[PDB]
DNA sequence: TATAATGGGAGCTGTCACGGATG
DNA sequence: CATCCGTGAGTCCAGG
């Protein structure tokens, strides 16, 4: 929902997500940039990290 | 009566008491009475004498009458620029200034050393480094295991011992 | 000669003789408007000469619409008349200086009429201080010079549109009636052949429903609209019949929720469309509807309202246009052309000038005080009522103050150079209240319309997202009393051009046929060929017999604007670069001293004079005394008028408005002549730049991709050097800890840093300042918070007691530097009236003598821009055989691509004008120079000339003049008939293999100089909420690493870089501090923390009843440096 | 479509009661800050006038209820409270937006997240960075492909705490505080240091 | 304050949840004082609820030193922590 | 805070292209 | 397959 909310139609996204009680596993590019975690790509992946 | 009362009471984003509102409405009244009388807006000096005879307060009142502006309000030409994006957080911490403080801690640590354990004792006592509080000196010597206020005696045994890291000028830099 | 009218330098013009009419007073767009508002003498006379029957001023108009003001009883009656002004409360200069508003107080005569008592109390009321416009056509609001831009809006009236149906593919016709203010009303035709109407965007109903609501019989419907089957199909499909049932029907669809009385449905139908209170077509609104329908066409403008006759004649216009009819006579009205209207046509698009813009705002203020009036009438008793008791002008002063302060049309006067200001007064914006938005505007509003010809330039417009929404008014154009744009045309009787000139509006020119200006004319006045070039409605062109020519254009340069006409060989440059070339001249910076361009268009003269930033003599006379400070002129009648010179003054844009005297003492001078010119003005001509010796060649890559190479001569001779003044402010307020005091005693600062101050704490005049240095020493009392136990200890050792005053000094901003050229001190003590709370207020003015440097943006008049790449030593510069080093090395590559070979042609004519020339008259006058005017057959070195747009030099003559080029002092010709010349590489010494095109080109220094544009920041101030850095150079903020930029990081896979920028470099409160420590201690960079922005987000989600929790791998909600409690 | 909603309230023990509020959360102050400017005038965030609106009407409801006012009066108050809380949560959503001074629609809570300027796309997907700068560019035919010409002035502010480090290193400045003053005064030394 | 948390959950917030968050009910529409320019009590900026204006400085002034940490002054009920908490402390209004 | 007074007032105008709910 | 409301409509800089 984090990726979706910061994409478009944020009010739509949040209402739904809060109703479906959707948990978000912060495992994505958009998802990670927001919280300030190393992006799961490039030098971010555990393989190189 | 309920309107004008509740109006004066609720309308101001920053509340002013009833009388203060009564004043500003008298001030606006006497202004419009002098307005048609002098073919020009009347000087603060002119307004003062007629109603309250004090000029300093009229300057003050006219600022109380001033209505605030929204942070969220923008500049007409470009729809992106909002006022709040131009307000420097006077609160937040300067990087260098806070760091320089920390380097001042590294110099007083090189001061707790050349000083004795008795000497670095009263230092952190009345100035309150670890404490955060400056205890009254007639309590400091009694709370300390050494009496005859020998802790004030060790104080002067320190004041000149502090001249040496002061003659090293390593503390001289952090005052200017 | 071109303009042999003022006393101006002789600029010889290639031309066809242009004697129709001189360029009209350019500032008249601003001038004449405001004169109408106040009803000045010159206006009433101009109303007489134009033959305007019973002229009514803008202010007079407002009062008559208003008057009289009565209550529901009719018992009371308040009415206003005879508005008049005093003398201005303070002269212009003093206003700019003391940040007050240039105004002259307004008065009116008001009488309180009573019908019961019969008595009338009549007195004069104060209305407020009224903003007056300067001679320069500007306003002065709080010491800043401002300009009211003319708003392009949609004219009121009834408009017809043809829309094609997607499904049925049949022609459907729509109408829309647009009031100056009020309720909407549109009649549209279905694909079902049934006419419908939408009122204020309510749902569609049959149109017959409205007719039986008006009172018209169901038989009259059959009579008036029977000639069509689509109306017969409408009255047939008509739901209900009956006058009562119609009104009820309309009522029930208009306002649901309310009880339908037969008396409440009859009432609002009158009120929504036929009363002066809720509905109003303006003078234009009435006039434009009438013309479109052709009724009461001759009768004067008295009706301010829509009528039944208008409603009917509208539906009649709709049906006839639907079934193919082309013309129609309204019963009781003259014949009218029937077609679909173009909303963008300048006959339907209205230019509302300053006067009306100010007027409308006045009308807003009046209706507000009228409300208080009617409230102050029912309160006070009948006997004790005076107009002084009814009237509160506070909402009137508040509505005129607000307009100048807030509106998108009260603008900071674009003041780089005089032209820039001049064009600013003649902008035509479509933006603003009552106009349209930038996102609302499609592609039709912006592109060039046929009706713009001679009214609005097609070249001048911004490059940005504002393109086509802002334009400049054409040269010879003017505004008619109804807010449309007229244009001068020459009258042709029968094939014979007459000097009689008539101005035509847009739609009026459509009903005629115009010949292009350059069509050949007999010495008497007759055309040469029967068929000539002819302009016709809808921008269509065809050859037409001379019998049928009605009018002809005044000048070839009639379509262009003031700026566009200053672009030599304009017809040689594609609109794209030409556009920039006009936009950019207004960006030119005034140089230390200025040269008139070797090549010109003639416009350079009139533009500078009209600009108002030069000094013109009012009455003829002789210079009785001249100084750098002022000029005094002894008139013939004996009187003396002294003109004070503006000397080193800061413009709005920090450029240098400095005026110097032209005339020498004892010079005999006539009126209207330029006696002293200002910035970018040489001998009374627009000197936007310098004349530079150009060379068209790639030069060792330093001019690649439009960069520019300069001779160090331009730096050593200040040729491209300007002055730039900045203004710095600081005040001393009353605080809660005392008051700020400006003093030369600043905590913990040596007597070295303070060395350049005076005893007060202010810097001394003439001193030099760098960034960081102190301008005004101000200290404030700091809050008595417990000082550090670690600094307490540091104050016992050195025994120095701390001061309660923190340094709040005004230091010089980064980048700025120069000489302190003036101090302005205001005190509350010396009775200088300050805002409440302030004590001493200081301004410190610093001037910079900025020589041109790398990165400075240079441009020519042809959209050929570019920043300075390299400035070589004067010896490195490719030079001509006689040793002369060129000035500027342009890249050949970037010329043919831009279609702007005007820069080339100028370079040729530039050289011919530098060297001089002489046509060969032996064996007669050559066939190429046959058309060339006698005056140019022989030309001196450094001679000035004119190439008026759509006239001037032709490529033949230019080729010819290149052969005529006079030899230099050594008797050798320098360039050839090709226009090129041989160069010697000042670096290698060897000559360049191929001849290089050399010549002189006029170059301007645009206001995009690196000294302004450069910026960088380590740490600095931070956002109050998001805790990110602030933004902009003015705030010492950081750059933005946007959404797009992050993508660039991710694509690379530079995860650590990207993170670091979004974390410890941005809004990690604790991180940035510890990164600083790590750097200065020389350790390693720490692991970034949590973005404070993200924290804010979760609080913004929470506050919206969104229970957001961050869970660790187990499933428990963790804390975010915070806790939960109730 | 109906099940897509109802099934969601079923699954997780996520009560549908929450759609009706008995209490409305109040966002922290520093996130709706109120600031005095140098002009003495105060600049506040919109949310405070929206919050002020809900409280003033919610309290008026308490007085009306207590006073035993007729249903016609009380109900009206409740209706207003609804629009008060609604315009707070999402302004303009239902009906015409609440205007401040200048017929200006007030930013609501949800307005802080919406679209471009919102908290998501403007402040999280892209931020402003320290240690950065901007200037005009110029061709540099001399340079090698891996080089760029960084202005002497630009570098000094970019490497500002980096230069201060080596100033107190090589003893040009006695401490970190003086090192700063050396850079801001642009003393001749730093040009050697920064190199 | 470790950086690695596995999931971020969002749900519809209970009326009770609203109260568990809030360190107090705002009961007055008032913001600050017109003279003292201080956050008026039980208001929209009340220091009892959202925290102190200045670091470790209680409202009524009975406590002004760093020495008192986590102390709740009895004269005006203002916990002594940094104003840094005024960015994190929630409020709530109790609709009748 | 006791003469009697009893239902509001500005609208806002020149998009554009699309999906989803309704026809 | 065609209507009514709600949501989208490049980036960075600049200024008042
Ligand atoms: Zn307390």
């Amino acid at each position: 929902w984090l990726s979706a909310a910061s994409f478009q139609e944020t009010t739509r996204v949040l209402t739904d997500a809060a109703i479906n009680c959707r948990s978000d596993k912060l495992n994505g590019l958009k998802e990670n940039v927001i919280i300030g975690k190393l992006i799961p790509a490039g030098t971010g992946i555990n393989r190189y990290r | 009566q309920a309107i004008t009362r509740a109006m004066a009471d609720q309308a101001r984003t920053i509340r002013i008491p009833v009388h203060m509102v009564e004043v500003i409405n008298k001030l606006g009244r006497i202004q419009r009475e002098l307005l048609q009388d002098l073919g020009r807006e009347p000087t603060p000096e002119e307004l003062a004498k007629e109603m309250d005879i004090t000029p300093e307060k009229v300057l003050e009142i006219q600022q109380y009458a001033r209505e605030p502006i929204s942070l969220d309000q923008t500049i007409g030409d470009e729809g992106d620029s909002q006022l709040g994006d131009f307000i420097e957080d006077s609160e937040a911490v300067v990087a260098v200034d806070a760091v320089s403080f920390t380097l001042l801690q590294d110099q007083l640590q090189s001061v707790l050393d050349t000083l004795s354990e008795r000497e670095a004792g009263v230092v952190r006592l009345r100035f309150g480094l670890t404490d955060g509080q400056p205890r009254t000196l007639d309590e400091i010597g009694q709370v300390y295991g050494v009496t005859r206020e020998r802790i004030r005696q060790i104080e002067s045994k320190t004041m000149s011992k502090l001249r040496h890291p002061s003659r090293s000028q390593v503390l001289r830099d952090y005052l200017d | 000669s071109n303009n042999s009218v003022p006393g101006a330098p002789n600029r010889v013009s290639f031309a066809k003789l242009r004697e129709p009419l001189e360029v009209p007073g350019l500032l008249d767009v601003q001038t004449d408007s405001f004169e109408w508002l106040i009803g000045s003498p010159r206006w009433r006379e101009s109303a007489a000469e134009r033959g305007d029957v019973n002229p009514v001023g803008g202010l007079e108009e407002v009062l008559y619409e208003l008057s009289p003001i009565e209550d529901f009883s009719g018992s009371m009656s308040l009415s206003f008349s005879d508005p008049r002004f005093d003398d201005v409360k303070a002269p212009v200069d003093e206003c700019k200086d003391k940040d007050m508003t240039y105004a002259a107080p307004l008065f009116v005569t008001a009488e309180f009429i009573n019908n019961n008592t019969g008595e009338i109390k009549s007195q004069t009321v104060f209305m407020g201080d009224f903003p007056m416009m300067t001679e320069k056509g500007t306003f002065i609001i709080n010491g800043t010079e401002r300009v009211v831009v003319s708003q392009l809006v949609r004219s009121p009236g009834v408009y017809f549109d043809e829309t094609i149906d997607k499904s049925t593919d049949k022609t459907l016709h729509s109408v829309k009636v647009i009031p100056s203010r009020g309720a909407w009303l549109e009649f549209d035709v279905d694909k079902r052949d049934t006419v419908g109407v939408r009122i204020d965007r309510k749902r569609r109903q049959p149109v017959t429903v409205l007719l039986k609501a008006l009172g018209w019989t169901s038989e009259q419907i059959v009579e008036r609209f029977g000639f069509s089957e689509i109306m017969r199909s409408t009255l047939e499909k008509d739901n209900t019949v009956g006058t009562d049932e119609a009104l009820l029907d309309i009522y029930r669809k208009l306002r649901p929720g309310e009880p339908p009385t037969k008396e409440s449905a009859q009432t609002l139908l009158e009120n929504l469309f036929f009363k002066e209170k809720r509905y109003d077509l303006a003078r234009v609104g009435r006039y434009k509807v009438n013309k479109k329908l052709g009724l009461h066409v001759g009768e004067p403008i008295t009706s301010s309202t829509l009528t039944e006759e208008d409603v009917v004649a509208t539906i009649e216009y709709l049906v006839r246009l639907h079934e193919g009819q082309t013309t129609m006579t309204v019963p009781g009205g003259v014949e009218v052309p029937v077609e679909t209207d173009d909303i963008d046509h300048f006959g339907n698009r209205r230019l509302r000038t300053v006067g009306e813009l100010i007027q409308n705002q006045i009308r807003v203020g009046m209706s507000r005080m009228e409300r208080v009036v009617r409230e102050r009438m029912t309160t006070q008793d009948v006997e004790a009522i005076t107009p002084q008791t009814l009237i509160n002008i506070r909402p009137v002063v508040a509505a005129i103050k607000e307009f100048f302060g807030t509106s998108q049309l009260s603008q900071f006067m674009d003041q780089n150079n005089p032209l820039s200001g001049l064009t600013h007064k003649r902008r035509l914006s479509a933006l603003g209240p009552g106009g349209l938005s930038r996102e609302r505007a499609g592609l039709e509003v912006r592109d060039v319309h046929p009706s713009h010809y001679g009214r609005m330039c097609p070249i001048e417009t911004p490059e940005g997202p504002n393109i086509g929404l802002i334009g400049s008014l054409s040269v010879y154009a003017r505004v008619n009393p109804f807010g449309f744009i007229e244009t001068p045309y020459r009258k042709v009787v029968d094939g014979v051009v007459s000097d009689e000139i008539v101005y035509l509006t847009a739609d009026e020119e459509d009903r005629h046929v115009v010949a292009q200006a350059n069509s050949p004319i007999d010495a008497d006045g007759r055309f040469v060929e029967p068929r000539v070039l002819v302009r016709r409605k809808a921008g269509e062109v065809e050859y037409v017999p001379s019998s049928e020519v009605d009018y002809m254009d005044v000048s070839p340069r009639q379509m262009v604007s003031v700026a566009t006409a200053m672009i030599p060989f304009l017809e040689h440059d594609d609109a794209n670069r030409a556009l920039m070339g006009a936009n950019m001249q207004r960006q030119a910076v005034p140089l230390v001293r200025s040269e008139a361009p070797l090549v010109g268009t003639g416009m350079e003269l009139r533009a500078a004079i009209d600009a108002g930033d030069v000094v013109v003599a009012e009455e003829s006379g002789v210079i009785e005394e001249v100084s750098a400070d002022y000029i005094t002129v002894m008139h013939d009648n004996g009187t003396r008028r002294t003109y004070r010179m503006r000397k080193f003054a800061r413009s709005n844009h920090g450029t240098c408005a400095n005026q110097c005297p032209i005339v020498d003492a004892g010079d005999r001078v006539e009126a209207g002549q330029v006696i002293a010119d200002g910035p970018c003005t040489d001998d009374g001509e627009m000197a936007l730049g310098k004349n530079l010796l150009v060379a068209i060649m790639p030069w060792e890559g330093h001019n690649y991709e439009d960069a520019i190479i300069l001779s160090n001569r331009l730096v050593e001779e200040d040729v491209l050097t300007s002055i730039h003044i900045e203004e710095h402010e600081i005040d001393a307020r009353d605080t809660k800890l005392g008051a700020e005091e400006i003093t030369r005693d600043i905590p913990n600062i040596s007597d070295e840093v303070l060395a350049d101050l005076d005893e007060r704490g202010i810097v001394r005049i003439g001193a030099e300042v760098r960034d960081g240095d102190i301008l005004v020493g101000k200290v404030t009392p700091k809050g008595e918070t417990e000082l550090t136990p670690e600094e307490r200890l540091l104050r016992a050792i050195f025994g120095e007691k701390a001061r309660e005053v923190r340094d709040t000094s005004l230091k010089v901003p980064h980048g700025e530097s120069g000489k302190v050229i003036g101090i302005r001190v205001f005190s509350r003590e010396d009775e200088d009236e300050l805002p409440a709370g302030v004590n001493e207020l200081v301004r410190v003015y610093v001037a910079q003598k900025r020589k041109i440097s790398d990165g400075d943006k240079l441009a020519g008049r042809h959209g050929n821009k570019g920043v300075i790449g390299k400035i070589l030593p004067v010896e490195d510069m490719p030079f001509l055989a006689d040793g002369t080093p060129v000035d500027i090395i342009l890249n050949t590559h970037g010329v043919p691509r831009r279609m702007n070979i005007g820069q080339i042609l100028e370079t040729h004519l530039g050289w011919c004008a530098h060297s001089g020339w002489k046509v060969d008259a032996a064996k007669g006058v050559p066939d190429w120079a046959a058309r060339l005017p006698d005056e140019l057959l022989e030309a001196q070195p450094n001679a000035i000339v004119s190439t008026p747009v759509f006239d001037g030099a032709q490529e033949a003559e230019l080729q010819g003049l290149l052969s005529c080029t006079l030899p230099n002092r050594d008797g050798d010709v320098l360039v050839d008939a090709d226009g090129k010349a041989m160069l010697f590489d000042g670096r290698s010494g060897e000559p360049f293999p191929y001849p290089v095109t050399v010549g002189y080109m006029y170059i301007m220094k645009l206001h995009h100089l690196v000294d302004d544009k450069i910026h960088a920041r380590s740490t600095g101030p931070y956002s109050m909420i998001t805790q990110q850095p602030l933004g902009g150079k003015a705030q010492f903020g950081g750059q933005r690493f946007g959404e797009m930029e992050c993508w660039a990081m991710q694509a690379y896979g530079a995860a650590y870089t990207l993170q670091e920028l979004l974390t410890i470099k941005s809004d990690d409160t604790v991180g940035r501090v510890k990164v600083y420590e790590a750097i200065v201690k020389g350790e390693n960079i720490p692991e970034p923390g949590i973005p404070e922005s993200f924290k804010v987000l979760l609080k913004e989600l929470q506050s919206l009843c969104l229970n957001v929790e961050v869970l660790s791998s187990d499933g428990a909600a963790i804390e975010l440096r915070e806790g939960e409690d109730e | 479509k109906r099940l897509k909603v109802v099934a969601a309230f079923q699954q997780s023990g996520n009560s549908p009661m929450g759609m009706v509020l008995d209490a409305v959360p109040v966002i922290p102050p520093e996130l709706r800050p109120m600031v005095q400017l140098d002009g003495g005038r105060f600049a506040t965030s919109d949310l405070n006038d929206l919050y002020r609106r809900v409280i003033n009407r919610n309290n008026r409801l308490k007085r009306l209820i207590d006073l035993g006012a007729p249903e016609i009066i009380v109900n009206n108050e409740k209706r207003m409270l609804q629009e008060s809380v609604d315009a707070l949560f999402d302004n303009g959503r239902r009906g015409r937006p609440v205007t401040g001074p200048g017929n200006r629609p007030l930013k609501s809570l949800s307005d802080l997240l919406k679209g471009k300027q919102g908290r998501f796309r403007q402040n999280l997907l892209g931020k402003r960075v320290d240690y950065s700068g901007r200037s005009v560019i110029v061709v540099g035919p001399q340079l090698k492909l891996h080089q760029c010409g960084l202005p002497k002035l630009m570098a000094l502010e970019l490497f500002k705490p980096f230069v201060m480090k080596r100033l107190v290193d090589l003893n040009h400045a006695q401490n970190i505080k003086s090192a700063k003053r050396m850079v801001e005064r642009q003393r001749p030394q730093v040009w050697d240091v920064l190199e | 304050d470790v950086n690695f948390f596995d999931e971020l959950r969002i749900g519809l917030a209970t009326a009770e949840d609203i109260r568990q968050w809030s360190y107090g009910e705002v009961k007055k529409p008032e913001t600050i004082n017109y003279r003292t320019l201080k956050p008026e009590k039980d208001g929209l900026f009340c220091e009892k609820i959202f925290g102190p204006t200045r670091d470790w400085e209680c409202y009524c002034g009975k406590y002004k030193r760093v020495r008192f940490k986590g102390i709740i002054c009895e004269r005006c009920g203002v916990e002594v922590t940094r104003a840094k908490v005024r960015r994190e402390r929630m409020g709530h209004i109790e609709l009748a």
